[PDB]
C-alpha cells in the first residue's frame, strides 16, 4: 500500500463509498443513492451522476479525477458491488449472487477546432449532429486457460512462461496459451462515430470528425439524425516513431456520459382525453368535409372542391380482405398535372409536414441495397420504400422525367403490391399499405388533357389505376391574373406567414390533426349502407367507405356521399372523351 | 348483486363456440325464425355465457369445451413458461374467467392451472417496489384487476414519501 | 395508514426535557428538567423557549453495536421504544439547532431502516402454499408494516378465494377457489 | 352495510354496546332509496323482488387478512377458531382473517393494529 | 347495447374534479326512455301460454332479468357516482355552500340522516360539527379575506359584500369566513 500520495485505495478506502453516504440530507431525499434501489425496480444495472457535487463538497477531487477517470468509474463499479451488496441484505438472509453495472455523468460545451495534447486525457463537452454507425457484437474482459488455469486479468477495455512444465523437468516456453471462452466474462461495444457543427466554417474546409466506443448500456439508445452532448476521453490508437513520414497518428475518444437534445416539437418521432374531446366534440359537427377546402393551402387559392378529395385521401378506405384470398386495394392515390408556375411545388413542398414522406423528384431512394459495408466485407441491405411507407404515403413529381429502370416497381405495387427481388437468388417478398400523391409537368397541359389520351408514351395504364386526375393550369382569366400578379408580391416580400391560418376554426393544429388522423385510421371495419360509369370509376366505392370515417361513423349511403362522384366529374372530363 | 365492477355487462360477454350435446331450437338473435329449430349436436355454437351461467352443465345440454388459449397449450406451459410471460392487455378477463368458468366446464383439471400463474407474485413484486419516475413508463401490461392495486401499490408509496419530511 | 398516523401516536409518548396544566407532568420550573409528551417541545424548541435532549437509545454506540446484533434476527432484532422513525423525524429536524452529531444518526437510521425492510421482501420471498397462519412480529418495530399494510392484503382476499378456502372448503379431487 | 345489517339488527337489537341511537340512519335509508326511485323507474316499478331485495350486500368479505396487535398471553394460547391458531405470541403473530377470530376483540383478549 | 351505456358515462365529469365549470343530468333520454318500451318486449311472454311452460324462455329470462340486473346498478350510480364527490365537498362545506350549479329530495334526506351524526355532534343536544374548516386557533374576529379564484358565489354568511373569488376582500367578521378551504381559498387569511 503506497500511503504518500496517489495513495491507491482511498477511493474505496472510504471516501466515495462514504460521501455517497454523506449524500444525504433532510427531506430524505437528497439522494444519488436509492437511484439504484429504483434501477433494482428493474434491474437497469446502472446510475446517474452529476460533476458537480464533488464541487459542492470540495475543490480537491475534481482536478484530481480528471488524470485517472477510467480508473476512478472502475473503481466506483468496485464500491457499487461492495455498496448495495451490503445492502442486498440487513442481517444475513438474502444474497442470491452480485452483479455489475454502469455509471453515467450529467453544464458547458466546447467545440472540436481547439483540442489537442494540451487537453489530452481529458474529460468534455461538445456537440454535433450524428452520422450513422456499428450495430453490436462482442466483448469481454476475462476467461482463462489450460495452461496456467488463472483468470485471463486485464487492465484495460501483452500476450504472456509455459506453466503446461513443471512435471519433473519439462519445460513448454514459446506459448500454449489455448483460451477457453466457456470460463470467460462478457461486455458491449457499438463504435459510433459523429461529424462536427454545421455552423463552424464546414464549408470552405472540410468537416472532421472522432470515432467512439459504446460499453455495456448504451447502444440502441441512438440513431443517426440527431444532435447531442458529450463526455469521452482524448486517446488514440497507435505507436510510433511509408506511413508516418515521421510519426503521424489517428484520432478518436470514448463514450462517457452522454446528454442528447431533444428538441422540442420534433420528437413524436421517436419518443390526452381532453385532446380526444377536442377531436370529438369538434368532430360531432357536420362541417368538416367542405370547411377544409381552404387548409391545406393555408396560404394559397385554389384546388377548393380538389382538398374536397382530399378529405376521403388521407383517412383511407378499408382492406376488407375475405374468407379466401385477397387482399385486394384499401389503399387509393390521386394524379395531378400541368404546367409550372401553379405552385404545384410548394403544394407538395408545404404538404411535407402535413404523417409520412419525402419530396424529391428524379435523378436524386427509387429497390434494395445489395452491396458492402466496412466490417468483414458483409452484403447487408436497405430496403425500398414501401419499407418506409406502409401506412405512410408520399407526394413524388415527375413520373415522366425519371429513370426507367425503376419504373417495373410501379406496376408492381401500385396494381397489386406484388413486390420481389432477385439479385442475389432469392425474393425478399416485402409488402405494404402504400400509396401516392403524383404531380407532373407532362406533356402540353389542358389542351392535351381534355382531348383524348396520348401523355406517355408507353402506357395508358396510368387512368386505370387511379381516379381523381383533375387538371393543373395557369388558366388566363383577367379578373384574377392581376390578382396572381399581385398574389405573389406578399409572397415575394415580408416575411411574415407563419401561422396566419391559426385563427381559423378547425383547419389547423398539424399536431392534433395528425393525431385526429392517426386515431381515426383505427376506429373499426367501417362500410357504407344498402344504396362513364364503368368498373374504375366504382372501384369510388372506397371514399364511399370512407365518408363513414370522414364523419367517423360506421355507415353511410350512396349519393349523400356521391359528393364523390360529383368532385370525379372534375377529372372524367379530361378523359371521357 | 356481485363483486362489481364498472364493465357488469362486460363480465358475462365473452364468447366461446362450445358445441351442442344436442339439436337446437331457435337462438333468436341467430337467423333463427321460421328457417331453423334444429340443428346437430355440435356446431359453431357461440356462447356470451350471461344465459348458461347456471344453465347445468351436469345435463345434457352442451359439452366440455375451452377456448385454446384457456387450452394447456398456453395455460399448461405458461405455468412452465410462469417467468417472463407476458399478458399485456390481450385477453384481459383471465384473472376472472378462471374464477367462474372453469369450473363450470367439468373438466377437473384447470382451476389449478390457474394460480400458479397468481402465485407468482409472492416472488413478482419483489421488482415492484417503488416509483421512479413519470406517469407513463411502461403502463400496458396488466390485467382488469391487477392494474388497480398496482397503481395502490404505487400510492402507498408515494404518499409514503410525504411520510419521510415535508417532500 | 398515513404520515400522520404516527403523529397522532408517537409523540403521545413522553421524556424528561429542559425547560399547570392537569396530568402526571408537574409545573415548571427553571433549569429542572420535566418529564412530557413530545408535542409541547414543538411548541417550545420552535418558540424559542427551551432545549430539549433525546432518550438514552439515542447514541452512535449502543447503536453502533446493533448494527451486527441484528444479524441473529433470522426473526426479528432489538428495538430501543421501536418509535425511531418518528422522532428522529421530528428531533433531528430542530434538536440539531444546538445538538451534537445529527448525522451518523442520519446515517445509521437509514442505515436501518431501509435495511430491515430489504429483508422483509426475503422472507416474503418465503411465503408458499397460502401460508396464512406464519408470520413475523416477533421483535417487530412500530413504523413500517404500514408500507405492506394496503397492497398485499387487498391482494390476498383475491387470491385467498384459492389460498385460504382449503382447510374448510372441499371439491372434488382438484382443488378448489 | 345499509344492505342486511337490519337482519343482523334485528336479531336481538343489539344493545349499548354494539349500535348506537346508527339506527336513525335506518329509517333514512329506505326514504332516501324509495323517493330517489320515485322517479328512476317507476312506470314498471320493481316485480318480485320489490321491497329491501336479497341480492344487494356491501361487505360480507370476512376474509381481509388482519394483523394482531399481540398484548396478550404469548405461549400457544388457543381459543375458539376454526382455522389454524398454533403459535401464539406477544410480539409475534401468525396472521389471520377477521371471520373465525371475531372472538378476542369482543372479549378485547387480543388486540388490533 | 342492452345498457352497456356508461363507458360513455366516464366523460361527464372529466374537467369536473377540482376545476368544474358546470355538471349535466344528460345523455340519460333513450337509455332511459326504452328501458320499459322494452318491457313490452319484457312482458310480451310474461306469465304468457305462447309456449306452456318449457325451456325456452329460461334462457332469455337471463336477458329479461339482466338487462334489469344492468340498469338499477347503474343507476344507482347515476345518483351514487354522483353522490361520492358531491359528498366530498359536501363534508368540505355543509349546505353553507351547496353545488355551484329528486336529488335536491335525497339531499334534503341525506341531510336529515346526517342529522343524527350532528345531534351527538358537538355535545349530547347536537352541534353541525367544524370538521373541515379553522384548525386557526381563532384570533379577533373582524379583519377580511383573501381566496384563489374561488367561484360559485355562495357566500350568503353574515358579511356585507364578500363577491367569492380571489380579492373577496371586505370587513368580514368571524362569522362571515367559515366557509371553505381548498377549492380556491386558502393561500392567505
Ligand atoms: N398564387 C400564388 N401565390 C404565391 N406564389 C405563387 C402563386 N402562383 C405562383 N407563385 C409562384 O410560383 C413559384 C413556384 O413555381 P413551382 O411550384 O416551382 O412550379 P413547378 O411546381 O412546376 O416547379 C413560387 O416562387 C411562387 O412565387
Amino acid at each position: 500500500n503506497q500511503q504518500d500520495a496517489q495513495i491507491n485505495l482511498q477511493a474505496v478506502k472510504k471516501k466515495y463509498k462514504e460521501f455517497i453516504r454523506t449524500f444525504n440530507e433532510e427531506n430524505f431525499f437528497y439522494k444519488y443513492r436509492d437511484t439504484l434501489k429504483r434501477n433494482y425496480l428493474n434491474g437497469r444495472y446502472f446510475l446517474e451522476i452529476e460533476m458537480e457535487d464533488l464541487v459542492g463538497f470540495d475543490e480537491t477531487l475534481a482536478d484530481k479525477l480528471n488524470k485517472q477517470p477510467t480508473e476512478h468509474l472502475e473503481i466506483f463499479e468496485e464500491a457499487a458491488r461492495e455498496v448495495a451488496d451490503e445492502i442486498t441484505a440487513p442481517r444475513p438472509e438474502h444474497e442470491e449472487h452480485m452483479h455489475d453495472i454502469q455509471i453515467l455523468l450529467s453544464a458547458n460545451p466546447t467545440n472540436i477546432r481547439q483540442l489537442k495534447s494540451d487537453c489530452v486525457s481529458k474529460l468534455v463537452k461538445i456537440a454535433g449532429i450524428i452520422v450513422a454507425a456499428s450495430g453490436i457484437s462482442a466483448k469481454a474482459t476475462r476467461m482463462s486457460i489450460q495452461c496456467l488455469s488463472c483468470s485471463t486479468v486485464i487492465p484495460n477495455l501483452y500476450a504472456l512462461k509455459c506453466n503446461t512444465e513443471q512435471a519433473g523437468r519439462p519445460k513448454c516456453p514459446l506459448d500454449p496459451f489455448f483460451i477457453m471462452p466457456d470460463k470467460c466474462k462478457c461486455v458491449d461495444f457499438q463504435t459510433l462515430k459523429l461529424q462536427e457543427l454545421p455552423d463552424f466554417v464546414p464549408q470552405g474546409e472540410i468537416p472532421r470528425h472522432l470515432q467512439l466506443f459504446c460499453d455495456r448500456s448504451l447502444c440502441e439508445r441512438v440513431v443517426p439524425g440527431n444532435r447531442v452532448l458529450i463526455q469521452g476521453i482524448y486517446s488514440i490508437r497507435k505507436v510510433g516513431k511509408e506511413k508516418a513520414v515521421v510519426g503521424v497518428r489517428a484520432p478518436y475518444m470514448r463514450v462517457v456520459g452522454i446528454t442528447v437534445d431533444s428538441e422540442g416539437a420534433g420528437a413524436i418521432s421517436r419518443y390526452t382525453s381532453d385532446e380526444e374531446e377536442h377531436f370529438r366534440r369538434m368532430a360531432a359537427s357536420g362541417d368538416i368535409y367542405e370547411r377544409l377546402s381552404q387548409s391545406l393551402a393555408p396560404s394559397i387559392f385554389g384546388s377548393r372542391d380538389i382538398k374536397k378529395a382530399i378529405t376521403c385521401m388521407l383517412f383511407g378506405g378499408s382492406r376488407k380482405r375475405l374468407p379466401d384470398g385477397l387482399c385486394r386495394r384499401g389503399d387509393i392515390n390521386v394524379l395531378l398535372l400541368g404546367d409550372p408556375g401553379t405552385a404545384k411545388s410548394q403544394l407538395l413542398k408545404f404538404v411535407e409536414k402535413v404523417p409520412i414522406a419525402v419530396y424529391t423528384s428524379g435523378k436524386g431512394s427509387s429497390t434494395a441495397s445489395v452491396m458492402k459495408d466496412p466490417q468483414t466485407r458483409n452484403f447487408v441491405m436497405e430496403g425500398g420504400a414501401m419499407v418506409l411507407a406502409d401506412g405512410g404515403v408520399v407526394c413524388i413529381d415527375e413520373f415522366d422525367k425519371m429513370r426507367e429502370d425503376d419504373r417495373v416497381a410501379i406496376h408492381e405495387a401500385m396494381e397489386q403490391q406484388t413486390i420481389s427481388i432477385a439479385k442475389a437468388g432469392i425474393t425478399t417478398t416485402l409488402n405494404s399499405r402504400c400509396s401516392v400523391l403524383a404531380a407532373a409537368n407532362s406533356i402540353f397541359g389542358r389542351w392535351d388533357d381534355t382531348k383524348g389520351e396520348e401523355n406517355i408514351d408507353f402506357m395508358p395504364t396510368i387512368l386505370s389505376r387511379f381516379d381523381m386526375i383533375f387538371i393543373v393550369k395557369d388558366i388566363h382569366d383577367e379578373s384574377r391574373d392581376i390578382t396572381l400578379a399581385k398574389h405573389i408580391i406578399n409572397v415575394h416580400l415580408s416575411s411574415n406567414k407563419s401561422a396566419p391560418s391559426e385563427p381559423a376554426e378547425g383547419e389547423i393544429s398539424l399536431s392534433t390533426f395528425k393525431k385526429y388522423i392517426h386515431y381515426c385510421r383505427t376506429h373499426c371495419g367501417p362500410r357504407l349502407s344498402e344504396a362513364p360509369i364503368t368498373v374504375r370509376q366504382l372501384e369510388v366505392i372506397r371514399i364511399s367507405e370512407s365518408l363513414a370515417k370522414i364523419r367517423l361513423q360506421p355507415f353511410a349511403t350512396d349519393e349523400h356521399v356521391n359528393e364523390a362522384l360529383r368532385l370525379f366529374q372534375v377529372s372524367t372530363l379530361d378523359a371521357a372523351m | 348483486p356481485n363483486y362489481y365492477s364498472i364493465e357488469d355487462i362486460f363480465v358475462t360477454q365473452e364468447k366461446v363456440e362450445c358445441r351442442v350435446n344436442t339439436k337446437l331450437q331457435r337462438m333468436g338473435f341467430l337467423d333463427s325464425g321460421a328457417e331453423s329449430d334444429d340443428l346437430e349436436p355440435g356446431r359453431t355454437v357461440n356462447l356470451p355465457l350471461w344465459y348458461i351461467k347456471e344453465l347445468k352443465v351436469n345435463n345434457a345440454y352442451f359439452t366440455v369445451a375451452v377456448p385454446d388459449i384457456y387450452r394447456n397449450v398456453h395455460k399448461a406451459v405458461c405455468e412452465a413458461e410462469t417467468t417472463h410471460i407476458e399478458l399485456g392487455r390481450l385477453h384481459p378477463y383471465f384473472y376472472e374467467f378462471g374464477r367462474y368458468l372453469t369450473p363450470y366446464d367439468r373438466n377437473h383439471v384447470i382451476g389449478r392451472i390457474i394460480f400458479e400463474t397468481l402465485r407468482q407474485r409472492v416472488r413478482h413484486l419483489l421488482d415492484i417496489s417503488k416509483s421512479d419516475g413519470q406517469a407513463a413508463k411502461a403502463e400496458h401490461r396488466l390485467d382488469n384487476i391487477e392494474a388497480k392495486l398496482h397503481e395502490a401499490g404505487v400510492r402507498t408509496n408515494s404518499q409514503y414519501i410525504e411520510w419521510l419530511q415535508m417532500t | 395508514m398515513d404520515p400522520s398516523i404516527i403523529e397522532f401516536i408517537g409523540e403521545k409518548c413522553m421524556i424528561s426535557i429542559i425547560p399547570l396544566i392537569y396530568g402526571p407532568v408537574g409545573p415548571f420550573r427553571a433549569g429542572f428538567p420535566v418529564f412530557v409528551p413530545l408535542w409541547m417541545a414543538t411548541h417550545l424548541r420552535k418558540q424559542q423557549k427551551c432545549r430539549i435532549v433525546p432518550p438514552e437509545w439515542m447514541d452512535m454506540d449502543i447503536l453502533e453495536e446493533i448494527k451486527e446484533e441484528e444479524k441473529r434476527s433470522k426473526f426479528f432484532t432489538k428495538m430501543p421504544c421501536e418509535h425511531y422513525m418518528v422522532v428522529a423525524q421530528l428531533v433531528m429536524s430542530t434538536a440539531p439547532d444546538d445538538v451534537p452529531r445529527c448525522e451518523e444518526l442520519r446515517t445509521v437510521i437509514k442505515d436501518i431502516f431501509d435495511i430491515r425492510e430489504s429483508k422483509l421482501r426475503t422472507s416474503i420471498d418465503a411465503f408458499i402454499k397460502g401460508e396464512g397462519t406464519y408470520a413475523k412480529l416477533d421483535n417487530l418495530t412500530l413504523l413500517e408494516i404500514h408500507s405492506v399494510r394496503p397492497i398485499l392484503p387487498y391482494s390476498l382476499d383475491h387470491i385467498a378465494r384459492y389460498q385460504r378456502t382449503a382447510t374448510a372448503s372441499q371439491r372434488d379431487t382438484s382443488m378448489l377457489s | 352495510f345499509t344492505q342486511h345489517i337490519l337482519n343482523q339488527e334485528e336479531s336481538r337489537e343489539p344493545d349499548d354496546k354494539r349500535l348506537s341511537p346508527e339506527t336513525k340512519f335506518a329509517q333514512e335509508f329506505a326514504s332516501n332509496v324509495d323517493e330517489y326511485f320515485h322517479k328512476v323507474a317507476t312506470q314498471y316499478m320493481p316485480n318480485q323482488q320489490r321491497g329491501e331485495a336479497e341480492q344487494r350486500i356491501v361487505t360480507p368479505n370476512l376474509m381481509s387478512h388482519v394483523f394482531l396487535k399481540a398484548n396478550v398471553a404469548v405461549p400457544a394460547v388457543i381459543v375458539g377458531v376454526d382455522d389454524e391458531e398454533v403459535d401464539m405470541a406477544a410480539g409475534s403473530q401468525h396472521i389471520i382473517p377477521y371471520q373465525l377470530v371475531a372472538d378476542l376483540i369482543q372479549n378485547n383478549q387480543a388486540q388490533l393494529i | 347495447m342492452f345498457g352497456e351505456k356508461a363507458f360513455d358515462l366516464l366523460k361527464e365529469l372529466e374537467r369536473s374534479s377540482q376545476t368544474i365549470p358546470a355538471f349535466d343530468d344528460d345523455g340519460v333520454r333513450q337509455v332511459l326512455e326504452e328501458i320499459k318500451a322494452i318491457f313490452e318486449e319484457n312482458v310480451a311472454q310474461a306469465s304468457s301460454y305462447n309456449a306452456s311452460g318449457d325451456r325456452s324462455l329460461w334462457p332469455l329470462l337471463n336477458f329479461r332479468h339482466a338487462a334489469l340486473q344492468r340498469n338499477k346498478r347503474c343507476l344507482l350510480a347515476y345518483l351514487y357516482e354522483r353522490c361520492r364527490r358531491i359528498k366530498a365537498l359536501r363534508w368540505e362545506f355543509g349546505p353553507i355552500i351547496p353545488g355551484d350549479i329528486p336529488e335536491v329530495t335525497f339531499f334534503n334526506n341525506y341531510s336529515k340522516s346526517l342529522a343524527a351524526y350532528m345531534c351527538s355532534a358537538g355535545y349530547n343536544q347536537g352541534l353541525p360539527i367544524d370538521l373541515t374548516n379553522n384548525l386557526r386557533p381563532p384570533k379577533s374576529l373582524y379583519i377580511e379575506v383573501r381566496c384563489m379564484e374561488d367561484y360559485g358565489k355562495f357566500e350568503l354568511d353574515d358579511g356585507e359584500v364578500i363577491h367569492l373569488k380571489k380579492n373577496s376582500q371586505h370587513y368580514l367578521p368571524r362569522a362571515q369566513v367559515e366557509s371553505l378551504v381548498r377549492q380556491g381559498i386558502l393561500h392567505h387569511i
